[PDB]
């Protein structure tokens, strides 16, 4: 139950939680959590579960939590607004682009393997092999997620389109965003053209 | 009994002259190895104590006789091969896998291997074997998906090492549940698959180059019966269509014999003889064994490719110095077609 | 967050009452209002967490000369909700004027329920296009919500009551109400009772109780549209995040509806996918082309071959999106809720921005145009003359909807790199 | 690949409906359209893989002043197929002119079904030679298919309705339609209802329901002709590969039909081989000689003594092929399909290019010639005069068919090293 609750804390109820961060104070975060970058949010692991759940597991949960905040920042910023017309051209060409991106990280990685991982942890038979079944989930979902492999050839596109989410919020000039976008999108596709088999679930657009 | 290997302490692993007795014949020495290998893969344990008692009885006797001893080793071998046959035929569905092997290797299915030539015509050129290699697998999987087949297409894969005639088919079988299929068996299957692919490839050209009725005599009175290639188009088609209807019988006889033989036998060791005859018959009857007659057939296939290339571009009848090529073609066709009727004499 | 439901008109109050009975059966609440022991999802999107340990639903009922509202009242699902928002002609101008004279106290009803909530996310309106009492009144009060509340979102659920053709003042009321739906609404869900009635008469032997089963269909579509908000899911658990993706331009915001089971009396997602693209599954029906498609699938299936199904549908090569835009089918998956027995629990829905409805807009435009030309079918009531003696509001609605038809046709084409 | 069936005329729609009921009984489909659990062969040659999990057959029904099409409609095999291609005089000129005036919308029906498919291999036409409503209309639209589609193949299934002799305008319509079948068709399957009716009255005691059992015979011949395409075989699983081998010249493309069982109420292939060469087995009947023969045998036999049977037939020395060509009997073997009970499952068919039909062509030529000489049996309707006042189309058809008769006779002889 605790292992379930971790990946539902890091990453309805959480939408109210997110809007207050959309709008540092270390006590405000503490009272909101118990009710995109930075963010001291954590829960203590009691000792009978601290000898199975490791310290470096919380860090991986925090990696994906921080990244999900950045994704939802871009997605929500292009979803909270109601050369001139070209804005709308710049809207849908970017509002799709994050929506596909969020569709890849969650469904292909964090919903397939998690739905399997519940079925995996119920087949463990001791304290000790639970650790190994857990560590053979962490070190591979951390690899499927773009955090440690090719993080300057694929990830930099995801980082540079996050600046567009701030520039477009300011603008709510126009051509200098789509000239950037069509550049980096085709860079991503002409590097993604190597599809290694898992790359194909997004080598699509 | 236990299946233990390396019971020899230097006086899967192969046989050797120091562990091979010659006063006991070699044919029983191979059966001993077979009996030993099969335990690890088994209903030998159930009767095991009975086979212990025999051996213990053979331990007691002060005199040795080959006549009694050979019967005991052959009887143990008989029951072991029966145990293998009982499981592979029924619970691993060996016969249904033979159907798949036939469908994709002897080209006993035609949807994939027509659409694959339709959706890829770039393997006529030499492959870099790293872009073409990805492309052939992509074309294969995309062609299958149009109408059904969400099931299989895990076991068959392509393996490209021109790009049509160095292409292979990498398979997989259940390795614990099948030992009748090893790399060499599927290698023979690869060779026959490539030859049948070559013939299917040239027939696609023949049916494509045929538009004599569609556009080349319809709505036009054309330049035919003045400038024409004499309609050798019809004649080149028949000599391969007939060899090819013959190929159909060459395949189907062996397939019927295999699926008749397997029901009769109930030991796996006899099944091995049946299959090792099946492959050898297919080889020589399709003339895949290198012979001068097979090289005549390959020369015919080369001339067919070269003739189809001309009549493709020609569409409505035209002399573009194509008569120079046509003279070579009629000469070579006459010469080699005459040699096709000295192999029956 | 917290979303308030406003129902007006006789047809709108009927489909709202059916939806509230649907969520009464769906969630763990009595016909009394109290939470039950089979409640735990989010119950604060439509139900005010009241102080009675009752999850009292936020249902604002407004009417003008009510008839069927009394039949709604004498039922155990009209004391299901009672936060004191229950309140007691046939033309657009007459309904507009009658909504003008009594706007203050019902707007005070709106204000009381608005400050009564902890938070506000949207006002969703139950409406029927040219429904008589609903028309005019709904357009006027829709303008007053868009005037008084610019920080909140307005959604409109609207049906077109037509028994396969027809009222001669109906194209005027639909033209004027559609002008209000264009410039005072954020998202409009439009359905055709003709196509739904034909499919309903086809699928079963219902012909006389067609309207009652149509209420069940609309209630299931509404509950499936808000299931990911009511039940703990992942994405767009506010209204605005759901609404934002389908709309590329705030005038193409009219969404076509789809529904996979043609009767409900075990498949993969691939089958229902290749089903619901085809117009045997569309319940509301040059070649007119989708701008963007959103799909929500709710069923008991094992969700990984969805990427495989996207592979298969991609290279089956059925449908293409828009020239100027790199658009995509947008897909969400949810679970079908318990506490209602349904054979074949796989049920699919599509919310899609389609240009085909422009033709149907033009159909209404053509009808209004010919009645404008003949001038014997505007039916000359004194309310229409007193409301507008010049009838230039019809001309304004006509020029706005003609610019809308041109914008539809230019967005279908690659003339949305240019202007039309 | 994927082949679309077009049926027109009353007789053509009847034999098409019989063929579609035959494939409904043959394959694992309901009278509803859905795939069953006894389906798995290829079902995409004639049935569009539709999105209903229904294999909906590709059956394009066209008509002109329909009568029996309504009797086709009120039956459970007219809702077997419904992809929306169902559409609702007695002379060749009148049918030509009536097909001229309505060609656009039915050609749009053809275009809709043509782009509706993933792929296209051929358009196969159900027709009856001088059938009244079918004649003229079918020739005109056949010309329009050959004009509009030069990349696709056209096959024509045609029967000659004659109750053992006769209509006096029938030789004119057959001459004109045969001109269109020569220059606008790729393969024409021609049958004689006289010879088939005589064999049918001989084999059983059917004399009044002869036409209904003739529909069963034509349906079995059609299903056996396409069985190797519908069921997984080896060779010519496109139409064009099957059509290509029998035709040495695109004007000798009219094929004689054969059928081995004379009634169907265990033999080797040798017996049915030496049977089907002899004209007791030919259902459509100097010495006129075969150019090429193709045989398809479907039965439950053990296929190796086929080479032995070819040995025996070779040196029985029955038949010789053509002087100029080194031709050969071409043979394919298939299995008779399940889900229809048939005593003596051995059934043989021959598709053969024969010059004997030239005599029958000349028979029609002679009939037309004598009616051309007398000029009291052209029956002088105003449609024929308005279509062609000079009647030079009959002269063009006559000179083309006379060149065809001469080409037939020269191909029989060794004067196809020369020209005739």
């Amino acid at each position: 139950e605790y292992l379930q609750a971790m990946r539902n804390f890091f990453l309805d109820t959480m939408y109210d939680f997110y809007t207050s961060i959309f709008d540092q104070n270390v006590s405000f975060l503490n009272v909101q959590l118990q009710e995109l970058d930075g963010l001291t949010l954590s829960y203590k692991v009691p000792w009978p579960v601290d000898i199975v759940i490791s310290l470096e597991c919380q860090k991986i949960y925090n990696q994906v939590f921080l990244l999900l905040l950045q994704i939802k920042w871009a997605k929500y910023s292009l979803d909270v607004l109601l050369q001139i017309h070209r804005m709308f051209l710049l809207r849908v060409k970017l509002m799709h682009f994050v929506n596909s991106l969020h569709n890849y990280i969650m469904t292909r990685i964090l919903h397939s393997t998690g739905l399997e991982f519940q079925h995996q942890v119920e087949e463990a038979k001791d304290l000790d092999q639970l650790i190994k079944i857990h560590y053979r989930y962490l070190s591979t979902i951390h690899d499927r997620c773009l955090l440690r492999e090719k993080v300057s050839f694929v990830k930099e596109a995801i980082m540079k389109v996050l600046n567009l989410a701030l520039m477009f919020a300011d603008g709510w000039s126009i051509e200098k965003m789509e000239s950037d976008f069509k550049n980096c999108h085709m860079f991503l596709v002409t590097i993604l053209n190597k599809a290694f088999p898992h790359l194909e679930s997004l080598a699509l657009s | 009994l236990h299946g233990l290997l390396l019971d020899q302490h230097e006086e899967q692993f192969s046989l050797r002259v120091e562990i091979l007795p010659s006063y006991i014949p070699v044919r029983v020495a191979e059966k001993i190895l077979f009996v030993g290998e099969s335990v690890q893969m088994s209903i030998l344990k159930n009767q095991e104590d009975t086979f212990a008692a025999e051996l213990h009885r053979l331990k007691q006797q002060p005199l040795f006789s080959l006549v009694d001893f050979e019967q005991v080793v052959d009887r143990i071998r008989s029951t072991v091969a029966e145990h293998l046959w009982k499981l592979m035929v029924e619970e691993s569905d060996l016969l249904g896998q033979l159907k798949i092997i036939k469908d994709f290797y002897l080209l006993g299915r035609g949807e994939l291997f027509q659409a694959f030539i339709d959706t890829a015509q770039h393997m006529l050129k030499t492959p870099p074997t790293a872009v073409t290699e990805h492309d052939v697998n992509v074309a294969f999987q995309q062609s299958a998906h149009k109408v059904l087949l969400d099931d299989d297409n895990l076991l068959p894969l392509l393996h490209l090492t021109s790009g049509w005639a160095a292409l292979g088919l990498s398979y997989k079988v259940q390795w614990p549940l099948h030992i009748l299929f090893t790399p060499a068996v599927l290698e023979k299957y690869n060779v026959v698959f490539k030859y049948l692919l070559s013939v299917r490839r040239v027939q696609a050209e023949l049916q494509h180059c045929w538009a004599l009725q569609m556009q080349r005599k319809h709505l036009k009175s054309n330049q035919t019966d003045a400038i024409k290639w004499r309609l050798r188009n019809h004649m080149a088609f028949l000599v391969d269509n007939l060899q090819y209807y013959l190929q159909v019988d060459v395949l189907e006889s062996q397939f019927s014999q295999l699926l008749h033989q397997i029901n009769s036998t109930r030991d796996f060791e006899s099944i091995r003889l049946a299959h090792d005859h099946f492959l050898s018959n297919l080889l020589a009857q399709s003339f895949i064994l290198l012979k001068p007659v097979f090289h005549c057939l390959n020369e015919i296939l080369d001339l067919c490719h070269s003739f189809c290339s001309l009549v493709s571009q020609n569409l409505g009848p035209l002399d573009e110095r194509g008569a120079a090529q046509l003279s070579i073609l009629v000469k070579g066709f006459s010469r080699q077609s005459s040699l096709l009727f000295k192999i029956l004499s | 967050r917290e979303i308030i439901t406003l129902q007006l008109g006789q047809c709108g109050n009927q489909i709202g009452f059916e939806f509230w009975k649907q969520l009464c059966a769906e969630h763990g609440i009595s016909p009394e209002g109290i939470v039950e022991e089979f409640a735990t999802d989010r119950k604060d999107v439509f139900f005010y967490q009241a102080d009675d340990e009752h999850y009292i639903p936020r249902a604002v009922l407004l009417d003008l000369e009510p008839r069927v509202i009394h039949s709604i009242l004498n039922s155990p699902y009209a004391k299901l909700y009672n936060p004191e928002n229950i309140y007691l002609g046939n033309n657009w101008a007459s309904g507009f004027s009658q909504g003008e004279k009594i706007h203050e106290d019902i707007f005070d009803i709106i204000d009381r329920e608005a400050d009564g909530s902890d938070s506000l996310e949207g006002f969703v309106l139950c409406h029927s296009i040219a429904g008589g009492t609903g028309s005019g009144l709904g357009s006027y009060l829709l303008e007053r919500l868009n005037d008084r509340y610019p920080k909140k979102l307005v959604q409109t659920y609207s049906v077109f009551p037509n028994q396969d053709e027809d009222v001669v003042v109906q194209p005027y009321n639909s033209l004027l109400t559609l002008k209000r739906l264009t410039q005072n609404a954020d998202c409009v869900v439009v359905l055709d009772n003709t196509a739904l009635n034909r499919i309903a008469t086809d699928r079963l032997h219902i012909q006389n109780p067609s309207f009652s089963q149509i209420n069940q269909l609309v209630s299931t579509i509404m509950s499936a549209s808000t299931t990911t908000l009511r039940y703990p899911g992942y994405m767009n658990n506010d209204l605005i995040g759901l609404i934002a993706s389908l709309i590329p331009t705030p005038r193409l915001h009219f969404l076509m509806t789809g529904y996979t089971p043609l009767t409900t009396d075990k498949t993969t997602v691939l089958d229902v996918m290749r089903r619901l693209l085809q117009p045997k599954n569309v319940m509301v029906s040059t070649n007119h082309c989708y701008i963007a498609i959103l799909n929500i699938i709710q069923g008991e299936v094992d969700p990984t071959q969805v990427h495989k199904s996207l592979q298969r549908i991609r290279e089956r090569k059925l449908a293409n999106f828009i020239p100027w835009g790199p658009a995509s089918i947008q897909v969400a998956l949810s679970r079908k809720s318990p506490y209602l027995p349904s054979a074949h629990r796989v049920s699919g829905l599509m919310m899609a921005n389609h240009t085909s409805i422009s033709s149907l807009f033009e159909r209404t435009c053509r009808q209004y145009d010919k009645l404008r030309k003949r001038e014997a079918f505007l039916e000359q009531f004194r309310k229409e003359d007193m409301f507008k003696d010049n009838f230039d509001e019809m001309d304004t609605s006509r020029e706005i909807v003609q610019q809308l038809i041109d914008e539809y046709h230019a967005a279908t084409r690659p003339d949305y790199i240019s202007w039309g």
